[PDB]
């Protein structure tokens, strides 16, 4: 509510307003102040849900998912400082500005109310981010990733505003979610599957299925200086969840169809995880990781049937930190030698013996050893896909596998002798590279102890 | 001066948090549910509202 | 000169600034000949205002207050640079040119506003009009290229439109086979061994090339002498108006023409030479490149990074 | 409505008004105090902040009108509604009023998984 | 000289209010038949060997669309004998009315015109004056609203937010650039006009604006694309947040109001159950976005600054009200459900 | 005018399907001529009088089209089972690939026609099936 | 000696004081009509 | 295959800019042949006269 | 010499003319940089008659 939007607003100009150097110091040290008001009135029920005002319940949902949209803020710019500081304050006050102005509505989004208010803001990114990509790239090739990035997204998302003004004249009025305790089905027709193909194919879109992905390392292999705002785009994809919104109810008796979405998705991530281990590129490799165990989840949305729920929602977290803290690795390791070409960083863990500890945590939670969030959070998704049908447990049980020589081919690539030609590589990682790069396994780990906090109504 | 630049912000909340209290007034109207959910004799239905 | 609308309708300036003393002039002078000897001695007689000649600086001879700042900021080949004769360099000679010709254009620029503010007459320099005479010896001698030597004739043909040119326009007064000791003699450092070619072709070039103006409606003069030294200064000064009075305009071209009334051509050669960025506003550059006359955007950009400063040092507040 | 080519008509007596300390009229002029300090940085002014003399007359502008016009909106949707209720009310024939039943009464489909 | 230049453009409004005030057939043609009379001499000022081969191109193609008119005028003074104002009373008057007014508006074809005038009027200033135009004729179709054929006004529409899209995507002149996709935003209104033709001032008056704070905009010395290329590090770079302010906003995205016209249009157009007809406006106006996109990758992208160019001058040109339009054209999204209501 | 289509929809649908194909055989080809006549306003000539005809050579077709769809149904309509489905009056779209494909080369079209020329033919017939309407008033 | 006009300066501030006066002097005047009329 | 196909509209469309200007060039007599065109076949098309 | 690339020939690409997508037909011309004067220009000597035998 207003006790959050007015003080991330009020930050605004906590920035600009203030004076030379200070800036950085200055918004990092309020933009963690916020996540006491994160918590402070949430983690409210439970059962029965919050809903405060008229059009806002924060988050109550059992879709909390809000407290780390509030986290990664002041993670950036411990994250962006690296080749920042090197051109203007005017810019860099800006750059701080539009870094905000996303983190502004990704929590009016998740609230939202409503079917409405969530669109116009569903797509109101995308002012933010592209601009963020286009300047402040590296190579020039980020300005076809410019384009992609829409033509995609703003692509099909129009179709919903045909069929959510469709929606609000037919049956009462979409203003809230909180009412649907009137709701008729949707039986068929040849006009009924567009509605339904409407009212969803915009999301898909967002997060991967096989096809139509054609962007998502487009926009990532070129972005901006350390992940500046690729953590944030990690952020943005998963956050297309308002699928639980909908297709919870809204046209809930078609699963008729579901089957192309199935069989789709399930074959491909067994697959896209396949065409990740030739990379050359490292900054490549992780992306490729991003799609599989994230379209894990359209195979856990569409199939209703809770047991899936309990595991749906702690991967859209679960993944929310380990491929977000990845791309914080190899962005430093890229400070130091100018390539992002994965050959030619080898000869490591010799010379910077404590970040060794910090690849390991890392790619110990793609493997998903069992105490951790990872696996209780797949082990509800196969406990009931595999009831759907017994035959899931040979695809899903091979992405078990081929994920598990994925990771570790990216580490032990890292363990050997090279002292080669470099002279470059000497700062024994500064705080802030061990800092930011905490403040990820330290949360992380931890929510196991009282795992109830993350998890779905059912 | 004093640094209105600093912690002056914060009090942004306070300000905030009244507003979530000038809706209450008006969202009043009902007293009155069967869920406990009463309203009946107290006076605790009759403060925060 | 007009201001807006506004300062137009209720009174103007068209012929009750300019009482015939008017007359806009200038001269041509070789290298080292009618510099400052002759041209400068007259302002008065007749109260004329005189202008400089050329330079880096004169930009920054304007604008203030007034120092002039570095030659970082305001590029050029910084004359005693191509002195070299640099037919191999980075480069180049023509950048030479540009700020060369970007002032040349601002001082005619800036002559035209000053009649109609007051109807002093004006002599010049070297107009916009003299200075191709370089060229030729800037093209012949091998030190321009092919490409920038039309890119700035492509300039030629759009910079002059509404300008009225100088009536008594005036060739020097040339010494035979002198100027090689002329430069010799004077000192000149680096004003130095450039040979025949940079010598011997500009003359040839003077007069057969710049015969159309002398040519031209507004009636020239000229001499072939040491100077007028004293002898011609007189009768450059009195019987210059005597030729410059009843029998002067040709075609005229500089009555400020048939809006004479202040009207379409008379007070829209006034109205564009205020503010005068319009003025320079088609010098900018072509599509791309040239391969000489360009800055690239970062490297060596930041040029522009340093004299960022503010750039409006005061105006203070409330007002 | 009536009266035509009239800003407002004397009928918007009876509203409220629109006083001010909402946070419209606040944000009306807000998007003007962001628009002042542009129309330093356009120059290079290069202030930002310059004369208090620009940098007001703009505030005071848009409040008020800002202001000036939400008489009117408001007015605009209750003179839409009076006209609504009004015809609302007659012809009782186009308005039924609906009967009370629900559990014991519907079924739905019924398709679970 | 410079007093008429305020009685010539004075008198083209009084061409265009005797249009909206009149209850008479014959005005609304001597109404609009001053204008073709009393634009022509703005062309000229400068008297060049391109203007004077424009506006005799426009002529003759404003002079026809308008004799057509009378043409049609004339044939219910037949039948009904009842001049005034309203449906036409038989339909060889409105289809030769619609498709031969399309002439001024220019519709999806009747335009060989708008690129081949707006193009080369060696007067850039304005030229804006071309906002009026667009402002005459529909204040005809506001009233005669209720007699068209009903399958043409679409068929002109939809034929033409098509035409007007693809024709720029090949354009580098940035004068044709307006001129094209002003063909587009020409259909949008007048595929929504015969349901509730309110909501469709909605769209006129947002365009107005918009296609206004360009032109001001594009006043200092602009002209070809690779001219706003050395833009931002000469002029000044608080111009280029602007250009870029609005660009984008007009093809539009919904935290702007660019998204207002659209969001509220398709409320109607649906409501109606043509629900297969504005998808593919909706989806056609994307490729009219793909102009923009790539014209402002032109100026935040540092593009080789023009050459040694140094203006340390000041300005003096007249901004005036641009110091206000992109605080309007952009941020109004957020304040109003007025403007169904208010122009009503 | 609303006149041929509405004719042959309100002819032989899904049966007499020989009426109904020559109609639509013969309709494609007249829209057809429609866009070969308008090359010549808005493109020129230079082949003199005869040119027009010479010019025509290119849309020596449409017709062919027309004719093949209708014929598809046509051969079809009653054939295996009721062709009304939504995904048999596709039919008659894909063979319009091969159609185009003959007129002239190979591969970088008669797919794309078969393709979406087939996509677009089956919301057709599911358009009324279902009551849509294109253009409507409350 | 700063050197703005000092001719119109003032006026921008004289006009507001027009403004909210004439304003209020609509709005204090409005509110009781709405009573005076209901 | 995925850049084939979707990317084809890029070049699907970027040519039907190229027929829609270059071949338009010039002519005032060729438009002018063309209005006619247009404003006959309104006639005898469909609702137009109905 | 790093953060980006807005090099050469990104200018040039865009130079005028009707700049053709995917296939070139028939450009026109850089246009008129000024106000536009490409066109012929036409001057009649005088005209000759005698003032004859009269
Ligand atoms: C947490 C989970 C702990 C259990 C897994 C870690 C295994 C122990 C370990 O870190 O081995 C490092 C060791 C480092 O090898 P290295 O590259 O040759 O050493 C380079 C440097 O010396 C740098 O490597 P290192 O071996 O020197 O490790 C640094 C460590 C070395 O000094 C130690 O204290 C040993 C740490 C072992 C236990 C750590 C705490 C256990 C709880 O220093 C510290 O512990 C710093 C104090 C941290 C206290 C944290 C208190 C709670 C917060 O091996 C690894 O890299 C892999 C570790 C993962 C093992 C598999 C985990 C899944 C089974
Ligand atoms: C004044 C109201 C009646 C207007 C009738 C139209 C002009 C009638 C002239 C009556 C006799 C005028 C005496 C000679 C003209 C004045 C000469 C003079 O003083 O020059 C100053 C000048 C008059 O110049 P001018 O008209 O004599 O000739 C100069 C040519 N121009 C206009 C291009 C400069 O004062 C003005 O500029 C005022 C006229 C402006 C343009 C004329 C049309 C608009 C008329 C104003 C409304
Ligand atoms: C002699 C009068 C001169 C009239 C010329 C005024 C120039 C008009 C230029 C129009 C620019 C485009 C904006 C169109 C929106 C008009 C807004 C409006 O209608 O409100 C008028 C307002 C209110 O309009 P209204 O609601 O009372 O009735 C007219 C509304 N329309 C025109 C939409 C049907 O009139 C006033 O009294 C305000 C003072
Ligand atoms: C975000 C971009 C899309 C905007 C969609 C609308 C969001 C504002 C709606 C607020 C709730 C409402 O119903 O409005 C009536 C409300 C009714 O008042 P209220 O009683 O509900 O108070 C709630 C105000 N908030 C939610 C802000 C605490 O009035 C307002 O419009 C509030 C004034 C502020 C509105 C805009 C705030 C700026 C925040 C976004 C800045 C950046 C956006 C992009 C600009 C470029
Ligand atoms: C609204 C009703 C219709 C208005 C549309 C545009 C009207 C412009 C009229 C004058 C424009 C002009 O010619 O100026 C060029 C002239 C320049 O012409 P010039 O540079 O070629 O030469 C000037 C010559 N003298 C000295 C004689 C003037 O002025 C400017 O430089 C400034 C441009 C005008 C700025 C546009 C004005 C309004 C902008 C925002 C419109 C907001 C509308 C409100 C929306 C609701
Ligand atoms: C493809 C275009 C074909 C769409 C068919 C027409 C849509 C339609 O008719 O909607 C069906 C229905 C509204 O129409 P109606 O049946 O009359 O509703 C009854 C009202 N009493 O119910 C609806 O309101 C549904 C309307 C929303 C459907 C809009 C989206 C349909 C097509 C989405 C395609 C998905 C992505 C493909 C595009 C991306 C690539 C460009
Ligand atoms: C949003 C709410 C809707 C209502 C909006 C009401 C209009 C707001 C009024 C303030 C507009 C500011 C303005 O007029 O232009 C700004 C500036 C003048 O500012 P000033 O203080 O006079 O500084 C003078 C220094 N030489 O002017 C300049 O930049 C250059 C000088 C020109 C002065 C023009 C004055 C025009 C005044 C009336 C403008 C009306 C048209 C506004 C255009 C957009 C309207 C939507
Ligand atoms: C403190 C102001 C910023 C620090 C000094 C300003 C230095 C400056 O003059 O640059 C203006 C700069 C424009 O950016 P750009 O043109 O890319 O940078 C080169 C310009 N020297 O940045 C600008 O000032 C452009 C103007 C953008 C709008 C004003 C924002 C400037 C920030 C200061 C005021 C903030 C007020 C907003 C308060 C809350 C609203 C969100």
């Amino acid at each position: 509510m207003l006790k959050y939007i007015i003080p991330t607003i009020m930050l605004m100009p906590l920035t600009w307003l203030s004076k030379n150097n200070m800036i950085w110091v200055n918004s990092t040290a309020h933009s963690l102040l916020i996540s006491f008001t994160s918590l402070l009135l949430m983690n409210q029920f439970g059962d029965n849900s919050l809903n405060f005002s008229l059009l806002f319940f924060s988050d109550s949902l059992s879709t909390p998912l809000l407290i780390l949209t509030m986290w990664l803020l002041p993670l950036m710019l411990m994250a962006s400082q690296h080749h920042l500081s090197k051109e203007n304050l005017t810019r860099k006050k800006l750059f701080i500005t539009m870094l905000i102005s996303l983190q502004l509505f990704l929590i009016m989004t998740f609230t939202a109310m409503e079917l409405i208010l969530f669109y116009i803001l569903f797509e109101a990114t995308l002012v933010p981010t592209l601009i963020i990509i286009t300047r402040w790239g590296n190579q020039t090739e980020r300005l076809n990733a410019g384009l992609y990035f829409l033509f995609y997204t703003l692509a099909g998302s129009l179709p919903l505003l045909v069929a959510l003004i469709y929606i609000q004249n037919t049956v009462g009025s979409l203003n809230f979610l909180m009412l649907q305790y009137w709701v008729q089905p949707v039986h068929n027709s040849w006009s009924n599957v567009f509605m339904w193909l409407a009212c969803m194919m915009a999301f898909m879109v967002k997060m991967p299925l096989y096809g139509l992905h054609l962007w998502l390392p487009k926009a990532h292999v070129e972005a901006p200086i350390a992940g500046s705002m690729v953590l944030a785009a990690v952020l943005l994809k998963l956050g297309g969840y308002g699928m639980l919104r909908i297709t919870l109810i809204l046209n809930p008796m078609t699963d008729f169809m579901a089957y192309p979405f199935i069989m789709l998705s399930l074959w491909g991530m067994i697959m896209t995880s396949s065409i990740c281990l030739r990379q050359t590129d490292l900054k490549s490799l992780i992306a490729y990781s991003s799609v599989s165990h994230m379209a894990l989840v359209i195979v856990a949305i569409l199939i209703q049937t809770p047991w899936s729920y309990m595991g749906a929602t702690a991967l859209m977290i679960a993944h929310g930190l380990t491929s977000s803290m990845l791309f914080c690795l190899a962005n430093s390791n890229y400070e130091r030698i100018h390539s992002r070409t994965m050959i030619l960083a080898r000869g490591l863990q010799t010379l910077l013996p404590l970040m060794a500890t910090w690849w390991l945590l890392a790619s110990l939670t793609n493997l998903a050893l069992p105490p951790t969030i990872n696996l209780i959070g797949e082990l509800f998704v196969v406990m009931s896909t595999f009831s759907w049908s017994n035959i899931t447990i040979i695809l899903m049980g091979v992405n078990m596998v081929i994920t598990a020589l994925y990771s570790l081919y990216m580490l032990i690539m890292t363990q050997r002798g090279k002292y080669t030609y470099h002279i470059n590589n000497i700062s024994p990682s500064f705080t802030r590279e061990n800092a930011l790069m905490s403040l990820h396994i330290l949360p992380l780990l931890l929510l196991t102890l009282n795992p109830k906090i993350i998890l779905g109504p059912l | 001066r004093d640094h209105w630049v600093h912690v002056l912000v914060p009090m942004g909340f306070v300000f905030g948090y009244y507003l979530d209290r000038k809706n209450d007034e008006k969202l009043t109207a009902f007293r009155n549910k069967s869920l406990l959910y009463k309203r009946e004799l107290k006076p605790n239905e009759e403060v925060t509202w | 000169l007009q201001y807006g609308p506004l300062a137009y309708i209720l009174g103007e300036k068209a012929t009750k600034k300019m009482t015939e003393k008017s007359k806009l002039i200038t001269v041509d002078g070789n290298i080292c000949s009618g510099k400052s000897k002759l041209a400068k001695e007259i302002a008065e007689k007749l109260g004329l205002k005189h202008f400089p000649e050329a330079g880096i600086h004169y930009v920054d001879s304007t604008t203030g207050d007034g120092k002039p700042l570095p030659v970082q900021f305001s590029g050029n080949c910084s004359l005693e640079k191509f002195y070299d004769d640099p037919k191999s360099n980075d480069g180049n000679s023509y950048r030479l040119q540009a700020w060369l010709y970007a002032s040349r254009l601002l001082q005619y620029a800036d002559a035209l506003e000053h009649l109609l503010s007051t109807g002093q007459g004006v002599v010049l320099e070297r107009s916009i009009y003299s200075d191709f005479v370089f060229l030729e010896a800037m093209y012949r001698q091998g030190f321009i290229r092919k490409q920038c030597v039309d890119h700035y004739n492509q300039v030629k043909k759009v910079t002059i439109c509404e300008y009225l040119p100088p009536h008594v326009v005036v060739y020097v007064d040339v010494p035979v086979p002198e100027v090689q000791s002329r430069i010799q003699k004077k000192g000149n450092p680096h004003e130095m061994k450039i040979t025949s070619a940079y010598l011997q072709d500009i003359e040839n070039a003077y007069k057969g090339t710049f015969l159309p103006e002398m040519s031209e409606k507004c009636e020239v003069l000229q001499y072939s002498a040491w100077e007028a030294q004293d002898a011609e200064k007189v009768v450059e000064d009195i019987e210059y108006l005597k030729y410059d009075k009843g029998p002067w305009l040709d075609q005229n071209d500089r009555n400020l023409h048939k809006l004479r009334m202040l009207v379409q051509d008379k007070l829209e050669v006034l109205n564009y030479t205020s503010i005068p960025v319009f003025l320079p506003e088609v010098t900018v550059g072509a599509h791309q490149s040239d391969q000489v006359f360009q800055e690239f955007t970062e490297l060596p950009g930041r040029k522009y990074r340093a004299g960022y400063n503010e750039d409006v040092g005061d105006k203070w507040i409330w007002l | 409505g009536r009266a035509t080519f009239q800003f407002l008509p004397d009928e918007a007596r009876s509203l409220p008004p629109p006083k001010l300390t909402d946070p419209r009229l606040a944000f009306v002029g807000f998007l003007g105090y962001c628009s002042g300090l542009i129309d330093n940085a356009i120059r290079r002014r290069p202030v930002l902040l310059a004369g208090l003399h620009r940098q007001l007359l703009y505030i005071t502008s848009f409040v008020f009108v800002g202001y000036y016009l939400l008489k009117r909106q408001d007015y605009m949707y209750a003179v839409r509604d009076h006209d609504m209720f009004s015809y609302i009310k007659s012809h009782p024939e186009d308005f039924p009023e609906k009967d009370k039943k629900t559990y014991g009464e519907v079924f739905e489909e019924f398709h679970p998984v | 000289n410079p007093i008429i230049f305020i009685i010539i453009l004075l008198t083209i409004m009084l061409g265009t209010i005797i249009v909206m005030i009149s209850s008479h057939w014959l005005l609304v043609w001597i109404g609009f038949e001053m204008n073709m009379l009393a634009i022509i001499p703005i062309m000229m000022k400068n008297h060049n060997p391109r203007a004077t081969e424009a506006s005799t191109k426009y002529f003759l193609t404003q002079s026809t669309a308008s004799m057509l008119l009378m043409m049609a005028v004339i044939i219910n003074l037949m039948f009904s004998g009842q001049w005034t104002v309203m449906k036409l009373f038989n339909p060889m008057a409105s289809m030769l009315m619609t498709m031969a007014l399309a002439m001024k508006l220019g519709m999806a074809p009747f335009h060989f015109w708008v690129p081949e005038v707006t193009q080369g009027i060696p007067l850039s200033s304005g030229l804006i004056l071309l906002t009026w135009q667009k402002l005459a004729p529909m204040s005809v179709l506001y009233q005669i609203f209720p007699s068209i054929n009903l399958n043409l006004i679409l068929t002109l529409s939809v034929l033409s937010i098509l035409i007007g899209g693809w024709g720029g995507l090949n354009q580098t002149q940035l004068r044709k650039i307006m001129a094209y996709s002003s063909i587009a935003h020409m259909g949008w209104m007048t595929a929504v006009l015969p349901y509730n033709p309110t909501m469709t001032l909605l769209n006129l008056i947002i365009y107005i604006i918009m296609t206004s704070t360009m032109f001001t905009m594009f006043m200092a010395n602009s002209t070809t694309t690779t001219l706003s290329l050395s833009h931002t590090w000469n002029k000044t770079p608080i111009m280029t947040v602007l250009i870029l302010a609005t660009l984008l906003s007009m093809g539009g995205l919904p935290p702007l109001s660019g998204f207002m016209p659209k969001w509220m249009i398709i409320q109607e157009m649906t409501k109606n159950n043509s629900i297969i007809l504005p998808t593919f406006m909706a989806i056609t106006a994307l490729l009219n976005l793909y102009f923009y996109m790539r014209l402002t990758y032109s100026t935040t992208l540092t593009m080789f600054p023009s050459t040694n160019n140094m203006k340390m001058k000041w300005q003096f040109p007249l901004m005036k009200k641009m110091t206000f339009l992109p605080t309007m054209v952009v941020l109004s999204t957020m304040m109003l459900p007025l403007t169904p209501m208010l122009s009503v | 005018a609303k006149t041929v289509l509405r004719q042959y929809w309100d002819i032989p649908e899904g049966t007499e399907c020989h009426r109904k194909t020559y109609a639509t055989t013969s309709i494609g080809g007249a829209a057809g001529l429609v866009v070969s006549a308008y090359s010549v306003a808005l493109k020129t000539p230079t082949s003199f009088l005869e040119g027009v005809a010479r010019t025509g050579r290119y849309t020596f077709t449409a017709a062919a089209i027309g004719a093949i769809f209708g014929l598809t149904s046509c051969i079809s309509a009653q054939v295996r089972e009721k062709p009304d489905d939504p995904l048999n009056y596709l039919i008659g779209g894909c063979a319009g690939g091969l159609i185009l494909g003959a007129r002239t080369r190979s591969y970088g079209i008669g797919a794309a026609a078969c393709a979406y020329m087939g996509l677009t033919a089956a919301l057709v017939k599911m358009g009324q099936l279902e009551g849509w309407q294109v253009f409507a008033e409350p | 000696h700063g050197s703005p006009n000092w001719l119109k300066v003032g006026l921008t501030l004289g006009t507001s004081v027009f403004l909210w006066i004439y304003l209020i002097k609509q709005h204090n005047e409005d509110v009781l009509e709405y009573k005076r009329r209901n | 295959w995925l850049e084939a196909i979707l990317p084809k509209t890029i070049s699907l469309a970027q040519m039907k800019a190229s027929t829609l200007v270059t071949n338009q060039k010039g002519l005032i007599k060729l438009y002018f042949l063309s209005f006619l065109i247009t404003i006959l076949i309104s006639m005898i098309l469909f609702n137009f006269h109905e | 010499a790093r953060q980006w690339q807005p090099d050469v020939e990104w200018a040039e690409q865009y130079g005028g003319a009707v700049m053709y997508p995917t296939k070139e037909t028939a450009h026109w011309k850089p246009p008129p940089w000024n106000d536009v004067d490409p066109p012929k220009d036409t001057l009649v000597s005088n005209l000759t008659l005698n003032f004859g035998p009269q």
